[PDB]
């Protein structure tokens, strides 16, 4: 009950770098999420726009072009 | 698809293609926290908001302002319509090249829809949209005597995207009953005639929707028949 907001930070930074990759994990952790009322604002904001689309260019990304594109 | 024409267009066939052949509740204390933290009610000032909040409140399923009757969702759905109306004089004013301008763009797309799927409770703020932004095409088309000519705004500013807008209304079957309650499809239909302006018979060609019968195919049969040759050619 006390490494739930570094596991939900580094999960949120995991799932930033994956796009549609990880759609079919999401009833797996929404058990878990749901079962202890576990609520994180950034990975709401990431499986919204995961499952919802938001753009098309945006998902299924390489993160290193990412990182390389906001470098600059 | 860099653009955002293309994007709704690719978009809109994989859905239909989907369509022809055949996720969490947050009643009212989440949601409550994410308007909370969202920072639109707190100031007015604008580009300070949380924008990728503002589209999780949006994107979120079961909350469509028909289900939750809360002052404060009316309070920021009332913000967000005085920010993206083109007489508020706001988001018409940003211009291209802009840091975050695609994400503007997409937020309000998903907002004009989110307006929407309330088809019984968002009427007030929808026509309110759709009235504005069809009384600023006919002030910048030419169907006034003030000036006639404001093809320097258009061009260079997010005021050329609220095509996008009637475009993602012009998906659903209730957007086309919406879009015709008020003049819209007849405000096209007099914009096709004209000569001085190519660019905006490009920008309604590229942004309605041909899914299905009705005006929408009208209006493209009127300018492929009778319109400025280069018009003629892009069509
Ligand atoms: N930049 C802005 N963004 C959003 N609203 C603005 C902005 N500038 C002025 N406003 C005013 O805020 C109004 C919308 O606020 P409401 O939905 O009435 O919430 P409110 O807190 O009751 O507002 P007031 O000022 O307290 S009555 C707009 O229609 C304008 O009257």
């Amino acid at each position: 009950p006390e490494l739930r907001s570094t596991a939900m930070d580094t999960l949120s930074s995991l799932v930033f770098q994956l796009g549609k990759k990880y759609q079919i994990f999401i009833p797996m952790v929404n058990k878990v999420l749901v079962r202890h009322r576990i609520n994180h604002q950034r990975y709401d904001v990431l499986i919204c726009r995961i499952v919802k689309g938001y753009t098309l260019a945006d998902e299924e990304e390489d993160p290193l072009i990412y990182q390389h594109r906001m470098l600059r | 698809p860099y653009s955002l024409h293309l994007d709704h267009i690719i978009q809109k066939a994989i859905a239909t293609h989907q369509k022809r052949d055949q996720i969490l509740k947050d009643t009212e204390e989440a949601l409550l926290i994410n308007l909370r933290d969202s920072q639109v009610l707190q100031h007015k000032e604008n580009l300070e908001w949380n924008w990728n909040l503002i589209g999780t409140i949006l994107k979120w399923p079961n909350v469509n302002l028909r289900n939750y009757k809360d002052e404060q969702l009316h309070r920021f759905v009332r913000r967000l319509l005085y920010f993206y109306k083109p007489s508020s004089k706001l988001y018409a004013n940003l211009d291209l090249d802009f840091a975050k301008a695609k994400q503007l763009t997409v937020v309000g797309c998903q907002f004009t829809e989110f307006l929407l799927e309330s088809e019984e409770d968002g009427q007030g703020y929808l026509e309110d949209l759709v009235k504005d932004i069809v009384q600023w095409l006919n002030a910048s088309s030419g169907m006034k005597p003030e000036r006639s000519l404001q093809n320097n705004g258009l061009l260079t500013t997010l005021s050329q995207h609220y095509f996008l807008f009637i475009g993602t209304l012009s998906c659903h079957p209730h957007g086309v009953k919406m879009l015709e309650k008020c003049s819209v499809f007849q405000c096209l239909l007099n914009l096709c005639s004209l000569k001085n302006q190519d660019h905006l018979l490009k920008l309604t060609v590229s942004s309605l929707d041909y899914s299905r019968d009705g005006l929408a195919r009208v209006i493209l049969s009127k300018i492929l028949t009778a319109a400025t040759d280069a018009c003629r050619l892009y069509a």
